[PDB]
């Protein structure tokens, strides 16, 4: 039950912005962190940033603040992304994790392919 | 930003024999109570990056007894005495100072 | 109070070496920086150079170099601290050189920068033969 | 490398009415300052970086601007009031103005 | 690592989001506000004054109407000629840096305020235990 | 609803702008030789370990290196703190004395010129009676020609008695952690790009700074910290010229410097419990100090900041490099202190270029005074115990400081000149990082609800 | 001009009249109680001798039921072989310079009993509690 | 430590009582017995092992009633 179920493939045309979904499962989301970490060929892993759901407590890089939003619905217990502006580096493939306080990363996702196309 | 600098990126290894990729940071990693977060990923082309070592020397539960993590303030080891087919593909850092945390470039393990 | 005194004007043969002492006095000298303007007739004013009297780091101006040179001279006692000698020795007359010289100090102002000046020695005229 | 440039220049005016300068730089994001000097005797500041006048300096003398251009308007002048007038940027100077007793 | 969430918790973490992460951190600031041969002078004078500084804040909660509550209510009403604003505008768009220059225009009108209305308070309380 | 109430939060995370004093703290290896070794053993706490460094989000201060305060007090509490650590020690009082000197043993030139002075005089003995004569070397910048025979004297001995340093104690850089006490915090700029002076996007709270070593150098300041990725040149204006351009760049340029003489010290009883160190034999070949860059990397090191330059000047602009156009002494080359011995180098030899737009090494030679007058004080010199054996060091240049002859009339090329001038642009090339703020709680908010009865 | 009432609320100027300046005047005395190379080591002790002798009178209020009120009442009846005066004399008529001698004999007995009636009332109070 | 007493409910009572249950796990003993046989200085080490679990779960405490607090008043 301990699960990422991510989206899916996603061929975006440039300019679009893209709402990605990590259901999570296993436990509830109260309890740990969510997390999101990119794929590029250029640099190896990448980052967004990472979320608190109880709350919506959030952090981005300097990279990255300004550009994509993480939301948390606590009640349908899903994870989201906010995209925008899409260019041709951030065709990535998108691990979604989850980080305990004080811990490491317990599970790890599919990877959804976003090519910017 | 506390970018990481990989060394060596490609080493074509032959089974068996041992390992050394190395990291050294821009400054210090050390945490805020004296326990630094680091840590050593696995990654085969098709599967999600994956941990094998998460502290200096403490490692994943499930992860055998031939990696190891050492090093102090800057540069930090790893150290693989017999390699395999497993091994093969791209190791990266980590930290877990503080936000932001940076990933390395990509340490390739071939033949 | 800042009182700035200079020396008299000199009839100088062409193609001799002039000096100009600025003495300064009423304020720590060891504080602020000696600027020195020209007033040539018809021109305008022109800049000439500055100079730091804590350790003499001077600068000029461009078209200008190779010619002037700085010195100062500090006070070495306890008991009278402030008084201060500029030097201005100027090489390499024409007589287009025959102008107003003018020494010049930072305003006493913490928001007021390095250039606008407050007070200004009497000006002395160098006349070329 | 940086131009100034006043206006009017040599200037036409009686005692009595009032006046303003303008002078024009040819960069700009910088701030001036002007000089007052009269016949023959020692210089001197009376407004320094916009709007700060110095010590000693009676409240009729106003400047302002912006970008590349400087305003100072002198009210309520006097027959001694009058003298010629500079503004300067960093080290470099203009010309400067006059204001013909008429 | 450590995580996103430990700096919810730590030491002025709040002060970037809006008041429902400061809602819940106000014991960490003010635990941070007290504990800390010519230097030690130097440093002596200013450990004296920072529990100066403490006791002054202390002593200005008791004349108002908290006296160690550490979340006051009381018994002013909020005059909107100075907000002109939504309820949770003021709950959910702004920060507390964000709040402190739209009351910095005008202060001590509410400090003057707050200590009439607790001396009437008292004076009422008084005259209702004294008929008691 | 709209009967709206008011509460008085106490604990509200919010500050404003102010200054205080600070509190040093020192790290464990410092103390691991103890008994005055180096200055501030006793003056400053020691550390607690790694400081709380965490993060904060959706904030942006602006912030400033140049009107910046905590660095107008530590050129205070420098001097301060330098000055304790010569009241404890020897004066010399009796040793402005009249000298007899003469030419060093060498094989001595007509044009050019020998550089040590060996010099007999009289002097006292433990007792009071009794006197003694006894010989030293010295260097040429020190005894000046009172006025057949040729006989000199000191040159500090007409301004100042003069201060012997203890030779047990010594000059070398530690690290120093400046800490806020109670009531305060210090912000750290984050950013990457970040010329120094306007806002900060991400800023991050701190307990204490990091390592901060105090050096003493006017050109080439050295044991820096690094730049990030690039390479960053700083300034407050730079049209205007009378302010500095601190250039702080990545790769450091390693430099070794040297005095190959070999010394040997003599202690001369002055008096009771007095030891004058002088300078005894010196044994081999008379040679001169000298230090040694590397040619490639150094023309690669400028030829970064070259290109960081043209950013403000437009691309097609000459930059040239020049000596330094002069002045006193340790404003011209450039100073440092060397295992407690200073050096005065001369530096023409790098700053010999123009740019256009679009196995060997360097060698350059120094000079040793032995007594300085450092911060330019009215009542003060420095005599420098003189140190045994060969001596070199090795060390990492890694900033410049700069400045641009500031001419009229019609040019393209934009010279640049090195300079040191005041000790304290060395201190804001550390500094540029933090701001100290004042936490001010209990604010006040409307709410809805009311304190009954 | 600055008028008379302004020095009815300045620093002591209550303490002319009788208690009805006391009774509105009471912030202004316990206000300026508090906020104030070899000098500073005097002023310093100066300073915090001002400080301890503030907080032992906010501890000797504390052992009290008096918390920070400045305005308290407490549960021990007053003794009319002490004053011996009609009630609004001692509230008309008196200042409180002329009452301080009348109860200057004694002291301590009456901070004596106040120490016990509190100590009381907070063992009655856990026993109250207690069976709730 | 009248600071850590304010942060709590005590404010100055100096007997004060409060809201966690005692868990039964660190004791492990009866009641009068700790009320008649141990001392203080016998008391101070049996609950030495274990420190600012107490006081963070006090903190815990208030930090929720103020809340609950201000929400009772909220709808007033
Ligand atoms: C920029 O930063 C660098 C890096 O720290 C500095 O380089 C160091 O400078 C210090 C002082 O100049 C050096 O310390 C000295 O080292 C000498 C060499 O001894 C070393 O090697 C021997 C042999 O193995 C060891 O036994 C010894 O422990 C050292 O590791 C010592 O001889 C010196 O001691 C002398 O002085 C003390 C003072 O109390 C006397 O009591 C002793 O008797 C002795 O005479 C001293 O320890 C240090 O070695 C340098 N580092 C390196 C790597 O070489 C630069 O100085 C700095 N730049 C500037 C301008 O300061
Ligand atoms: C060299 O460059 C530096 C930085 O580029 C420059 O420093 C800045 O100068 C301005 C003056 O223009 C300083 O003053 C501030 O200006 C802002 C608007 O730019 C205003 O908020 C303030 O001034 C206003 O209020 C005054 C009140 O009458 C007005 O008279 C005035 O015109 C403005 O309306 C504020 O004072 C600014 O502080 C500095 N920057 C820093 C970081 O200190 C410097 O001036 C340049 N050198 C020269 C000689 O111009
Ligand atoms: C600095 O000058 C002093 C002047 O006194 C030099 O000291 C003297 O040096 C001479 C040699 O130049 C010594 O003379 C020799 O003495 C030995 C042994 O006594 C003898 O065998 C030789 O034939 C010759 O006479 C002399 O002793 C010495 N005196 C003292 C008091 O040291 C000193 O050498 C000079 N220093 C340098 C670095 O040149
Ligand atoms: C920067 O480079 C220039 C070019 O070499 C240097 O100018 C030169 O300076 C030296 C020493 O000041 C001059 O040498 C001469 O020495 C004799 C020795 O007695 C003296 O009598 C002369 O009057 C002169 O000082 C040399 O002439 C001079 N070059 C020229 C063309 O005049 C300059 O010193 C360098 N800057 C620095 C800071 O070193
Ligand atoms: C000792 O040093 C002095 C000064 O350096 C020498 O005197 C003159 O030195 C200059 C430059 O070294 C020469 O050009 C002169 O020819 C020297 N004068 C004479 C008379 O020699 C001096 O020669 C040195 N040697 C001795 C033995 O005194
Ligand atoms: C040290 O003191 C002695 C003792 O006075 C000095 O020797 C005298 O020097 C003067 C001047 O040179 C001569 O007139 C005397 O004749 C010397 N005395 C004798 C006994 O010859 C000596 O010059 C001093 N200095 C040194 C360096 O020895
Ligand atoms: C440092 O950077 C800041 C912002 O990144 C610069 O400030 C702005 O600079 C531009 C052009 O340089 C001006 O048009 C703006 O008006 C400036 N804004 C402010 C608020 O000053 C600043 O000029 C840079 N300084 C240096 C020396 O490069
Ligand atoms: C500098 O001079 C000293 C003079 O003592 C040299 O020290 C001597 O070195 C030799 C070589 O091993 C030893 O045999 C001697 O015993 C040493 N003398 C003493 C008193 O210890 C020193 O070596 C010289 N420096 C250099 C770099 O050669
Ligand atoms: C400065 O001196 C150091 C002394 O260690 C030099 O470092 C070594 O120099 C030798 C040259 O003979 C090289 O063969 C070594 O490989 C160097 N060591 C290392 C670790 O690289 C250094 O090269 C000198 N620098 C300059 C510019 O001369
Ligand atoms: C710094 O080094 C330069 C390079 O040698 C010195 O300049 C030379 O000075 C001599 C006379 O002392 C001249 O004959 C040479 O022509 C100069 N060289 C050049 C390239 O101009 C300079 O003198 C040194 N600095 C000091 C203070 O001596
Ligand atoms: C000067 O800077 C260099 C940076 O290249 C430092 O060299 C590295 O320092 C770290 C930490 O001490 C070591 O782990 C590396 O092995 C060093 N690299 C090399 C090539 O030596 C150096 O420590 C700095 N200081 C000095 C005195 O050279
Ligand atoms: C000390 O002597 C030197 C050498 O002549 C001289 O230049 C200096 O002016 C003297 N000091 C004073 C204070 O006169």
């Amino acid at each position: 039950q301990v699960q990422l179920q991510q989206s899916g493939a996603e061929l975006v045309r440039p300019g679009a912005s893209v709402t990605l979904s990590c259901k999570a499962s296993g436990y509830t989301f109260t309890d740990y962190e969510m997390h999101w970490v990119k794929q590029t060929p250029v640099h190896g892993l990448e980052w967004i940033g990472a979320i608190v759901p109880e709350t919506g407590f959030t952090a981005y890089t300097q990279k990255f603040k300004g550009k994509a939003m993480l939301t948390a619905d606590k009640s349908s217990s899903t994870a989201y992304m906010e995209l925008r502006s899409l260019t041709s580096e951030d065709s990535a493939v998108y691990f979604c994790s989850r980080l305990r306080l004080y811990w490491y990363f317990d599970v790890w996702g599919t990877g959804t392919t976003v090519t910017v196309s | 930003g506390v970018l990481m600098t990989q060394s060596p990126l490609s080493l074509p290894v032959r089974l068996g024999d041992q390992a050394s990729i190395s990291c050294r940071s821009s400054q210090s990693i050390v945490y805020s109570n004296g326990n630094t977060y680091l840590e050593w990923y696995l990654q085969r082309p098709g599967q999600s990056p994956k941990l094998l070592i998460y502290k200096v020397s403490n490692r994943f539960s499930g992860v055998p007894d031939r990696v190891s993590g050492s090093g102090s303030g800057t540069d930090f080891t790893l150290k693989i005495s017999r390699v395999e087919a497993e091994d093969l593909g791209v190791y990266y850092c980590f930290q877990g100072s503080h936000v932001p945390y940076t990933f390395g470039g990509g340490t390739k393990l071939e033949i | 109070q800042v009182q700035l005194v200079q020396s008299g004007a000199v009839i100088k043969t062409p193609g001799s070496s002039v000096k100009i002492s600025c003495r300064a006095s009423g304020y720590n000298f060891r504080d602020y920086s000696i600027h020195w303007v020209r007033l040539i007739p018809d021109k305008g004013f022109e800049w000439i150079g500055w100079i730091k009297p804590l350790w003499g780091a001077v600068s000029y101006a461009r078209q200008l170099q190779g010619r002037v040179s700085m010195t100062r001279q500090l006070s070495q006692d306890p008991d009278d601290p402030d008084w201060g000698v500029a030097y201005m020795e100027f090489s390499g007359l024409t007589p287009a050189d025959t102008a107003e010289y003018f020494c010049v100090r930072r305003g006493s102002c913490d928001y007021c920068g390095d250039f606008p000046w407050q007070y200004w020695c009497q000006g002395t005229v160098v006349v070329v033969s | 490398e940086i131009v100034l440039t006043q206006s009017p220049g040599i200037l036409s005016l009686s005692p009595g009415e009032t006046a303003t300068l303008f002078c024009k730089a040819s960069q700009g994001g910088n701030a001036m300052t002007w000089y007052q000097k009269r016949r023959g005797q020692v210089p001197r500041l009376l407004i320094y970086d916009t709007s700060r006048r110095a010590s000693g300096v009676p409240d009729r003398f106003v400047g302002s601007g912006s970008g590349t251009d400087f305003f100072l308007t002198i009210n309520k002048l006097d027959r001694e009031d009058f003298a010629v007038y500079y503004c300067q940027q960093f080290e470099f100077f203009g010309l400067g103005s006059e204001l013909e007793v008429h | 690592a450590v995580g996103i969430g430990a700096v919810f918790l730590g030491f002025l973490g709040a002060a970037g989001s809006t008041m429902g992460a400061a809602s819940m951190t106000l014991t960490v600031q003010a635990r941070n506000l007290l504990s800390g041969t010519v230097w030690g002078i130097k440093q002596l004078q200013a450990r004296v004054l920072a529990v100066e500084r403490y006791l002054r804040d202390q002593q200005l909660l008791g004349i108002w109407g908290c006296s160690g509550k550490l979340i006051c209510c009381t018994n002013v009403p909020w005059n909107s000629s100075w907000s002109n604003r939504n309820l949770s505008e003021i709950w959910d768009n702004m920060t507390w840096l964000q709040w402190d220059k739209e009351i910095s225009n005008y202060t001590q009108i509410i400090y003057g305020l707050l200590e009439e209305s607790q001396n009437q308070q008292e004076k009422n309380e008084q005259d209702l235990l004294a008929l008691d | 609803a709209e009967n709206l109430w008011v509460t008085v939060y106490y604990g509200v995370p919010v500050w404003k702008d102010a200054e205080t004093t600070l509190f040093c703290a020192s790290d464990a290896k410092a103390y691991e030789t103890e008994k005055h070794n180096v200055w501030a053993t006793h003056a400053c706490v020691p550390t607690d370990p790694n400081p709380q460094e965490i993060h904060l989000e959706n904030v942006t201060e602006e912030f400033n290196m140049w009107k910046n305060n905590m660095v107008e007090q530590m050129h205070t509490d420098i001097i301060s703190l330098w000055d304790q650590s010569l009241k404890p020690c020897v004066k010399l009082t009796p040793l402005c004395v009249t000298l007899q000197c003469t030419n060093v043993t060498n094989n001595i030139t007509d044009d050019m010129r020998g550089e040590l002075k060996n010099c007999s005089f009289n002097m006292t003995t433990e007792l009071r009676d009794k006197k003694q004569k006894v010989y030293s070397l010295f260097y040429r910048l020190d005894v000046v020609q009172i006025n057949s025979n040729k006989e000199y004297r000191l040159i500090n001995c007409n301004t100042s008695a003069c201060t012997q340093a203890c030779p047990k104690v010594s000059f070398e850089p530690i690290p120093i952690h400046y800490c806020a006490p109670a009531g305060f915090a210090i912000l750290k700029c984050k950013d990457k790009k970040f010329n120094g002076t306007g806002p900060c996007p991400s800023v991050s709270t701190v307990q204490c700074t990091h390592g901060i070593k105090p050096v003493v150098s006017t050109q080439l300041l050295l044991n820096g910290s690094l730049a990030e990725e690039e390479v960053m040149i700083r300034s407050e204006n730079i049209t205007n010229n009378a302010k500095n351009i601190l250039v702080q760049f990545n790769t450091p340029v390693q430099i070794n410097c040297t005095r190959p003489n070999n010394n040997t010290r003599k202690s001369i009883r002055i008096g009771p419990g007095q030891a004058f160190y002088a300078t005894g034999d010196i044994i081999g070949d008379i040679r001169q100090a000298h230090c040694n860059v590397s040619k490639a990397t150094w023309n690669e090191t400028l030829g970064k900041v070259v290109k960081q330059l043209r950013k403000h000047f437009g691309n097609n602009t000459i930059i040239r490099f020049a000596n330094s156009s002069g002045g006193d002494l340790e404003v011209t080359t450039h100073s440092f202190n060397c295992g407690g011995e200073f050096f005065y180098c001369n530096t023409s030899g790098l700053f010999n270029s123009t740019w256009i737009s679009n196995n060997d090494s360097i060698t350059l030679p120094c000079r040793i005074k032995q007594i300085i007058n450092m911060w330019q004080r009215i009542g003060q010199c420095m005599y420098a115990p003189p140190i045994q054996g060969v001596i070199r060091c090795v060390s990492n240049i890694t900033g410049l400081i700069l400045t641009r002859d500031g001419g009229s009339t019609n040019s393209t090329t934009e010279t640049f000149r090195p300079g040191g001038g005041d000790m304290r642009d060395n201190w804001r090339s550390e500094l540029y990082k933090y701001k100290v703020v004042k936490i001010e709680p209990l604010g006040v908010a409307p709410t809805r609800c009311k304190r009954r009865v």
